[PDB]
């Protein structure tokens, strides 16, 4: 049920329902990528990939890691070109947080201020939503490690294990069975495990040089990207 | 044809239709042919007019001392980005106490109408505007577009079936550079003279012309100071 | 006609000893009736082929031909990502129907490489609308 | 300024009818049950908050966003448009607070946020919150219960409900809820009625129940929130 | 239907036309591609001729905005100098609070924002114009990223652009980007596109070449055709 | 196939189309006998239509060039009465938009104000006359522009 | 297809613009001479009932001292033009100690030509003509709404401008006395015009550089009724 | 539109055909039509010039003395008491046509068959045209 | 973007404001309100649009507000797009009586309410208000005074009301009540009761259901008089009595 401009502009259908918000949500899909994100006890682990059409493709350049503070790293869906606007402003405002407040941001505000502007996105019909979908971590004091997702509905959110995307559908179910039970979570349980819900959706198995594989744990709280020698190490000790 | 309503809206194949129904308002104007040699450059322009008794509407028009220039299409836009032309060229004058070279002076333009190309609500500029020019390595002839592109030549025409002149320049424009400045005026008209129909004058009164040197400043002619450069032709054949 | 596979299938009937395919563009048109089991009991998507089931269809097309000595199909498999596995095979034979402009008998896979990757992506630009629902 | 184009996206329609704000009661209807209830000494109101897999965890996202120490609130309808207006309202408050030196009155925040909210639906080129209010707290002794709406009307309900079939929860709590009560018993019927139209499992992490003392508000943890239900009601 | 009028507006698709549309805009336009070697890194532009039509050297696409970065440009020619003072400008506020040369990096992505920012509005419109950035220092190194219309920002080795894409691209896997130096990188360069690009479509045309590394001591500059004259010397010979 | 069912009135159509591309796919003797197709628009294409039995060979054909629409017209007015003087060139440049059929219309053109000229033999001013004739539109009038 | 009032054509030009021409057919009929002595000017106030006062429309106002104007089609949106104009060239008088020429008001007015838009409303349709005497003589210049100026001898604006510009030709000459011109302006307006000829539906603009102003005066029209 | 059919842009056609047929090419034969409708300007303008472009007429609200004239003709056959003044009831209504001052007296004579008298009092006509005052007063 | 306007500013060719009519469409509807003449006082009354007994009711006046001490207003239409105009309104009134120290009279008052709620239609595209509220009070030059406030920027002032086209009726029945100078204010309040008794929907007249609100002149307080349901309850049965007795006659 539609009428007027509610297709072509943000406001309430006949039933209530936004299509622009919908579209954007689909939009992940025109990046085809898959992001899962999985927390332990101390420690909460990111993988993702990356897609190598051409051997001209600079690993560096088009990794899909981003590192907003020293021991806050993020990363990001569907289409990079929206998700880079975001960028700058989450760091500006971890630092503008850092100024006003003299101290460090709990991460768990951030993902708020940040859905905040997204409701201005969502709300002025003469400006683009910006569909790109936001995920974050975070390390609280004696709080253990914190994992957040954005999605733009102007919202904030933030899970133990939470995995949002194309296939992340199917990603889910096979990690709600994984984490209980009773399994507790330690950091080699976690790491091994990132792959396990990619490989059931995908089951390509393929060279860790085109995955990428975050990790935050309290030991240095500082954010640190895995290399490839070690994630192989850990690929070969997932397969006996 | 619903897409064509704004300036920002990209057509299905790429063209905006604004910038090309702009040059259409480009062809519904006067023919006129400018040239250049390596040392004198001579612009060539025709005046119309509704009625008989109304005075042919000139067309080139001085700013700089060295530099000239021809118009076409509307002129309201016309004399309002000759208003910033002025301004340019007097700015230059007071802070550096020299003028500047066209080249870095036409840049200046295509920003300035780069905006009301893209921006919701404004339109584009119908320009015919050839403007000539000396710099420390010689003349400069240039063009414009509402598309905002300028092109470096030797000559180039716009206005109503200018392509027809364009025809006699291709063989004539790479021996017109050596020749002085008398017979490179006459040249300058013989490209018109193929526009027009060929049954009537191209009077004297109907046409502009003017000449602009590195040792010679630029002097708008018409009227009598056409009838130096009219005399001593030979008319077209049948 | 619905009515008569509907009800034939709601028996009063075994159909035990016999079977039926059944096939469409999309699942969207064909009912809480159809969708439901005993008419159909179970249901089989097609996926886009897998880059390790890639190698093996571009393996089966390869027999037939004729190429050089030296091949690589890895670079076909990773320069052809989401295409269909008929898409694949128009791929092969335009790559082979490439190589009678050139006379050559024996065609290496320089020229296969040439015309896999310019055709294709053409075949990527006639891709329009190829998402379908579930 | 945007460009400014600020032109009401809201018609009056031939019946007098407001188009994009009866829409947005329709998300409100569409959102979640919140019930509340005022009886004797102060105000109680209860949430719902269900989680769409076994991987959510709500000890996070908080649905009862109090604004002040002795002024709680919950909504219905999506959560978005709800952040934004908190963050609003506490802002408003704080000038109360600044200038008069004295905690500001309840029915004062009901006025200065629905004028803000009215004009947000009277504004040009954006849409109106598709949020419902229940507004509570206790001032000079007497607690108060108020229920706003995206045109920014404003009522006084003993007990109300928002959400899906509060036509039918609204006739139950005529009937079983009545007079005044203490807050104990505002704390069960409050959960009957919630369990109406819940689903066949009830945890302290299903739903949450606020209170308004007149000792000022407290938001109960999960830990009492399984306590007086578990044996729900 | 309107759906694709304002870039601001979704589409039942997920995605917004109007960029789709500015990217073909830029392929229409002649074939400019751009290739980086170890010690540097090379800049390549294709002049159309269609009737004479005008003085050799005119309206180049070869624009110099920065000491060590250059612009080698495709599509629409104004939004592309418009484009160019943008980043002249954007160059001088870094040269003007810091005083050094602006690394590769955030100098693209300072313009990738914007690029992305004119997609956010109905009011401008998407940009028609993609662009190669590539520099070279002893502190940095050789890297060249690439600019879309929709405001990507990445890069690679080498990239193509203009009516002849993938097939200008095609033999780069030939040529050595590391062992080959950039004075040999120029006439190999300059010879596939004497090659590519038919006469039969544009009868006439003319090549511009570009170039800055360690010979130029970090000095962007086109590379004088007088000087060595490599393309026609061995592009001319490279026909069998 | 539009999209929503109930129904499409060329739903019969389409299940002959993939009756068609079926006889493609179940029965191998279809590789005989070539069939061509041709549409005037890729608007709505049949995402089934991909396969080396159905369509394969795909050329996106845009505007002749301006060296195709000189040589085309002249291929058109072969059998014509000509002035041995045409620059070719010229209205090779001066189209822009205009199709090749366009082209005949306008050497047809070329000949119809022929007769109220009288001339036995066609001129070379007469095509540019008929190319702004026809196109573009019309017509208002020349004002406003001095 | 109504795109921002200020879009381009297809043909093309501004459409507003263009429509905006129409709106001279509709109103009066104006027709200035130039002469070598002066510059006369007349129009019809095309009285529709005698409840109209005849000095309440006047289609001429003079804009400076020595430089007249006529308006076309509708009058107050020539008033903003009008009363700013003469505003225009005093200022001039102010800097310069000099009255501004004939010439100077076309582009004073060309500058303002065209200032509508919507960010940064629609433009005026009332063609203007200018008479004055600048340091060459006396002058008469025609300008249109779209900011084109054009110096014509004799020009006539209004619905049967067309037609009276060719009876115009046919009787014009540059050997036309003031006088001539005078009682050649009425054997024109008496044909276009369905109300008899009175002294108010007729006024004549005349300036002359020895003879000023004039302006003019009442009872002068009366000798020139009679001089049919 | 009734039952199934389609669409919007066919009702315009079928319409659009209805002009080609009243225009029309080529019949002068008459079969005199006449249009007629509440709100012309649904109406498309190029339905104007074909027809009917010589004449088209507007109803204007009826004033006072057309009101008096009109309370006159429908009370021409029926009888009333002596005490009905003809002032009073058009000052009390404003902007009603014919057929409202027709249905109260429908219903002031339908009330009087009550008590079976044929001669209506005003006290009764009054307590009758109210009936109607309140039905458009109502809703 | 001109296109997503739906163009309220401007006019229907029809001659009518087309914004505006739908607009009085909203006062026909929702609210309901009266006012008559009164002798030494003015009298005000309202339907209450929840007539649920759960309320709270703790809000005291709903639908009368009461923008001055010497003057008050009847509303009809939404509450909160009324609420932005009291306060405006009171604001006014208020700087009146800060820069001259002397009570606003009500004539001047309500006119700048107008031309305020005029400037929302002649530009903007805003969204215009649909409430018409009443106004009463007192000056020293005209005394009591009666007036109403008009979408389209009249204002519509008279000695009576008609609030909302269910009073239409009420209307009729004031010109058969027409009195000039007679008060007796319980006279013209059995009245105003008269008037719900008939030309509501609701019967039976629930005292719960309306809100009286009378005010008197008095020098120098100028009482305003909030009556309670239990005294306008035996009211309501004294004019159900004078209605049993005016049965009596036939
Ligand atoms: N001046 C008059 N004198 C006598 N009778 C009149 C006069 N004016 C109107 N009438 C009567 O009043 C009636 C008004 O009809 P009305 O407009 O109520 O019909 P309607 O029900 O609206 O028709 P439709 O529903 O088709 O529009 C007419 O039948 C006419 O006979």
């Amino acid at each position: 049920s539609s009428a007027g401009f509610d297709r072509h502009i943000t406001i309430f259908s006949p039933e209530g329902r936004l299509y622009q918000v919908e579209y954007a949500f689909k939009a992940i899909n025109q990046g085809g990528l898959t992001s899962v994100a999985v927390r332990g006890k101390d420690c909460a682990v990111i993988v993702t990939q990356k897609k190598v059409p051409d051997k001209l493709l600079d690993s560096s350049t088009v990794t899909h890691l981003f590192k907003i503070t020293e021991n806050i790293g993020c990363v990001m869906t569907g289409m990079t070109a929206d998700s880079r606007s975001q960028v700058q402003r989450a760091r500006y405002e971890a630092a503008n947080w850092k100024y006003k407040y003299g101290y460090e941001i709990p991460v768990d505000m951030l993902c708020k201020r940040i859905a905040d502007i997204s409701q201005v996105y969502t709300q002025n019909a003469e400006m683009r939503p910006l569909g790109c979908c936001m995920i974050l971590i975070g390390i609280d004091e004696e709080q253990g490690p914190q994992v957040y997702k954005c999605d733009p509905a102007g919202y904030y959110c933030g899970f133990k294990a939470t995995a949002a995307g194309v296939k992340q559908t199917e990603s889910t179910s096979f990690l709600e069975k994984k984490v209980k039970k009773k399994f507790d979570w330690t950091f080699e349980q976690t790491v091994e495990t990132a792959i396990t819900c990619l490989s059931t959706v995908l089951s390509i198995d393929f060279k860790p040089s085109e995955i990428e594989v975050g990790v935050v744990t309290v030991e240095n709280p500082k954010f640190r990207i895995l290399t490839e020698a070690e994630i192989d190490a850990h690929l070969v000790a997932l397969a006996e | 044809n619903q897409y064509d309503n704004d300036v920002t809206v990209w057509s299905p194949q790429g063209r905006i239709h604004q910038i090309e129904y702009a040059m259409e308002a480009v062809k519904q104007g006067s023919a006129t042919v400018g040239l250049k040699s390596k040392t004198h450059a001579v612009l060539v322009a025709l005046k119309r007019a509704q009625s008989e008794l109304a005075a042919h509407q000139k067309k080139i028009l001085h700013v700089d001392n060295h530099i000239g220039i021809s118009i076409a299409g509307l002129t309201a836009d016309a004399r309002l980005l000759c208003n910033f032309m002025r301004q340019e060229c007097l700015d230059s004058r007071f802070v550096f106490d020299r003028p500047l070279p066209v080249s870095r002076l036409v840049s200046l333009i295509g920003s300035k109408t780069q905006i009301p190309t893209q921006r919701y609500g404004r339109r584009p500029y119908g320009v015919g505007l050839l403007i000539a020019g000396y710099d420390d390595m010689g003349p400069h002839i240039f063009q414009t577009c509402p598309s905002a592109n300028y092109f470096d030549c030797r000559a180039m025409s716009i206005g109503a079936r200018s392509q027809s002149a364009r025809t006699y320049l291709e063989r004539h424009m790479s021996e017109f550079m050596e020749c002085n400045l008398n017979e490179l005026v006459k040249h300058g008209l013989r490209a018109l003279r193929e526009t027009l129909p060929a049954e009537q004058d191209l009077t004297t009164k109907n046409v502009s012309i003017g000449i602009v040197g590195k040792d010679l400043e630029f002097t708008i002619y018409d009227d009598d100071d056409v009838s130096p450069f009219l005399e001593g032709l030979e008319e077209r054949p049948q | 006609t619905l009515m008569e596979l509907l009800n034939q299938m709601d028996g009063f009937d075994t159909l035990h000893r016999v079977k039926m395919i059944m096939a469409t563009n999309r699942p969207d048109t064909l009912d809480p009736a159809l969708l439901r089991p005993g008419r159909l009991d179970r249901k089989i998507h097609i996926d886009l082929p897998n880059e390790q089931a890639r190698l093996d269809i571009l393996k089966i097309h390869a027999g037939p031909i004729t190429k050089h000595g030296e091949i690589d199909y890895e670079a076909i498999v990773k320069l052809s990502d989401g295409f269909n596995g008929a898409d694949l095979r128009n791929v092969c034979t335009e790559a082979g129907m490439f190589a009678i402009r050139a006379d050559h008998d024996f065609v290496v896979q320089e020229d296969f490489m040439k015309a896999v990757r310019k055709v294709a992506d053409s075949k990527k630009l006639e891709s329009k609308l190829d998402y379908k629902p579930v | 300024a945007e460009r400014g184009y600020s032109f009401s996206l809201t018609t009056f329609s031939p019946s007098g009818k407001l188009v994009q704000i009866e829409y947005a009661l329709a998300a409100v209807a569409g959102g979640a049950p919140s019930v509340g209830i005022k009886a004797a000494n102060g105000v109680v109101l209860a949430t719902e908050k269900k989680q769409k897999s076994i991987l959510y965890d709500e000890r996070s996202v908080h649905k009862v966003e109090p604004i002040t120490k002795h002024i709680g609130l919950v909504y219905s309808g999506m959560g978005p448009d709800y952040r934004v207006l908190v963050h609003r309202a506490r802002k408003l408050a704080q000038q109360y607070y600044l200038v008069y030196q004295e905690p500001i009155p309840t029915a004062q925040l009901v006025q200065r946020v629905a004028s803000v909210m009215q004009e947000y639906t009277q504004s040009g080129g954006v849409r109106p919150f598709g949020v419902s209010l229940l507004i509570c707290g206790w001032n000079e002794g007497r607690p108060y219960l108020f229920q706003s709406d995206p045109s920014g009307a404003y009522f006084a309900w003993k007990a109300t409900a928002m959400g899906k079939n509060y036509v039918n929860g609204k006739t139950f709590l005529e009937k079983r809820y009545n007079e005044d009560l203490e807050l104990e018993d505002a704390i069960h019927t409050a959960i009957l009625t919630l369990k109406e139209s819940f689903e066949g499992q009830m945890t302290e992490d299903n739903i949450e129940v606020g209170i308004c003392n007149e000792a000022g508000f407290r938001r109960l943890t999960p830990t009492e929130v399984k306590d007086y239900l578990a044996a729900i009601a | 239907t309107g759906y694709d009028l304002s870039a601001s507006t979704f589409s039942p698709d997920g995605r917004v036309f109007q960029v789709e549309y500015a990217m073909k805009a830029v392929e229409n336009s002649s074939t400019a591609i751009g290739i980086r070697c170890k010690d540097g890194v090379v800049f390549g532009v294709e002049k159309l001729v269609l009737s004479k039509l005008y003085e050799e050297g005119s309206n180049k696409r070869l624009f110099n905005v920065d000491r060590h970065v250059g612009m080698a440009v495709a599509g629409l020619l104004a939004d592309a100098r418009s484009l160019a003072d943008i980043a002249r400008e954007e160059a001088s506020n870094f040269r003007s609070n810091f005083g050094y040369n602006i690394p590769l990096k955030h100098l693209a992505d300072r313009v990738a924002m914007y690029v992305h920012a004119y997609t956010l509005y109905s009011a401008v419109r998407p940009f028609g114009c993609s662009f190669m950035l590539g520099s070279y220092s002893v502190n940095d190194g050789a890297q060249l990223y690439m600019i879309d219309p929709s405001g990507v920002s990445y890069g690679y080795w080498g990239c193509a652009i203009g009516k002849a894409r993938q097939a200008a691209k095609t033999e780069i896997e030939k040529l050595q980007m590391k062992e080959m130096t950039c004075r040999d990188i120029v006439k190999e360069v300059a010879k596939i596109i004497y090659i590519v690009h038919d006469e039969v479509k544009d009868k006439a045309f003319e090549l511009e070449l570009s170039w800055v590394g360690e010979l130029t001591n970090g000095r962007h500059e086109i590379v004088p055709k007088d000087i060595r004259e490599e393309a026609e010397k061995y592009a001319k010979e490279s026909l069998k | 196939k539009r999209f929503d069912s109930e129904k499409a009135g060329d739903r019969e159509v389409q299940r002959t189309m993939l009756e068609l591309l079926n006889q493609l796919d179940g029965f191998q003797p279809n590789t005989q006998v070539k069939v061509i197709a041709a549409t005037n628009r890729v608007d709505i294409l049949d995402p089934a239509l991909l396969r080396s039995g159905r369509l394969d060979r795909k050329i996106e054909f845009p505007m002749p060039n301006e060296e195709a629409r000189a040589r085309i017209m002249q291929i058109h007015s072969r059998k014509m009465n000509v002035s041995p003087d045409v620059n070719y060139e010229e209205l090779a440049r001066c189209t822009d938009d205009f199709n090749g059929a366009q082209c005949k219309a306008v050497c047809v053109e070329a000949g119809m104000i022929a007769l109220r000229r009288g001339a036995t033999e066609l001129t070379h001013e007469d095509y540019m006359e008929g190319i702004l004739e026809v196109q573009a539109k019309k017509k208002a009038n020349l004002q406003y522009y001095a | 297809y109504d795109r921002g009032v200020n879009t381009f054509s297809p043909e093309g030009r501004l459409f507003q613009v263009e429509y905006a021409i129409e709106a001279i057919k509709l109103g009066s009929t104006a027709i200035g001479i130039q002469t070598s002595e002066g510059v006369c000017l007349a129009v019809e106030k095309r009285i529709t009932s005698p409840l109209m006062e005849p000095s309440s429309i006047e289609k001429i106002v003079e804009i400076d001292a020595h430089i007249g104007c006529a308006m076309s089609g509708l009058i107050a949106d020539a008033k903003t033009l009008i009363d700013k104009a003469r505003v225009e060239t005093q200022n001039h008088w102010f800097t310069y100690n000099e009255t501004m020429t004939v010439e100077s008001v076309t582009q004073a007015v060309s500058n303002l030509a065209l200032q509508f838009g919507e960010e940064d409303s629609r433009p005026f349709g009332v063609a203007l003509l200018f008479g004055g005497v600048d340091e060459k003589g006396p002058q008469l210049f025609h300008m249109d709404p779209s900011g084109t100026f054009v110096q014509c001898d004799a020009r006539a604006i209004g619905s049967a401008s067309e037609g009276a510009q060719s009876s115009l030709q046919e009787v014009y000459h540059k050997s036309m006395t003031l006088k001539e011109a005078i009682k050649s302006s009425l054997i024109i307006l008496k044909q276009v015009m369905e109300e008899k000829l009175n002294a108010t539906n007729i006024e004549l603009a005349t300036v002359q550089p020895g003879q000023n102003f004039h302006m003019f005066t009442k009872e002068e029209l009366e000798e020139v009724i009679k001089d049919i | 539109y009734d039952s199934n059919s389609g669409g919007e842009r066919e009702i315009q056609r079928t319409m659009l055909e209805l002009l080609n047929q009243l225009d029309g090419f080529d019949s002068r034969g008459d079969v005199k039509v006449i249009m007629a409708t509440n709100r012309i300007e649904t109406l498309d303008p190029a339905l104007i010039r074909p027809g009917r472009i010589d004449r088209k007429i507007e109803f204007p609200l009826p004033d006072e003395k057309t009101k008096k004239r009109i309370f006159q003709i429908h009370t021409s056959r029926m009888t009333l008491a002596d005490d009905v003044t003809l002032d009073d009831l058009i000052m009390a209504k404003d902007d009603l046509s014919g057929a409202d001052i027709k249905a109260i007296c429908t219903e002031a004579g339908l009330m009087a068959l009550r008590e079976r008298r044929m001669k209506v009092t005003n006290e009764d006509f009054k307590k009758s045209k109210e009936n109607v005052l309140y039905k458009k007063q109502e809703g | 973007s001109r296109r997503y306007d739906s163009r309220t500013t401007i006019f229907s060719p029809e001659g009518r404001l087309y914004q505006v009519e739908y607009a009085m469409e909203a006062i026909g509807h929702a609210g309901t309100c009266l006012g008559i003449l009164a002798n030494d006082g003015v009298l005000l009354a309202a339907e209450r649009r929840n007539i649920h007994k759960l309320l709270d009711e703790v809000f005291f006046s709903e639908k009368i507000y009461k923008l001055n001490e010497d003057m008050a207003c009847s509303v009809a239409g939404i509450t909160s797009d009324a609420n932005v105009l009291t306060n405006e309104l009171r604001l006014i009134a208020q700087r009146y009586l800060l820069q001259y120290q002397e009570p606003i009279p009500c004539e001047q008052l309500v006119t700048a309410l107008c031309d305020i709620k005029q400037a929302y239609t002649q530009f903007g595209g805003k969204r215009p208000f649909g409430v018409s509220l009443l106004y009463i009070g007192w000056d020293k030059h005209y005394g009591f005074q009666l007036y109403q406030s008009d979408p389209s920027g009249n204002y519509g002032g008279w000695k009576a009301t008609c609030i909302g086209n269910n009073s239409a009726a009420a209307v009729s029945m004031l010109k058969q009540d027409y009195k000039e100078g007679e008060m007796t204010l319980k006279s013209a309040l059995a009245l105003a009761i008269k008037v719900l008794n008939k030309t509501m929907d609701v019967s039976k007249l629930s005292a719960e259901k309306v809100e009286i609100a009378t005010l008197t002149r008095e020098n120098g307080k100028t009482v305003i008089r909030v009556l309670k349901q239990k005294e306008v309850e035996q009211l309501i049965k004294k004019h159900e009595e004078e209605e049993a007795k005016a049965e009596r006659e036939k």
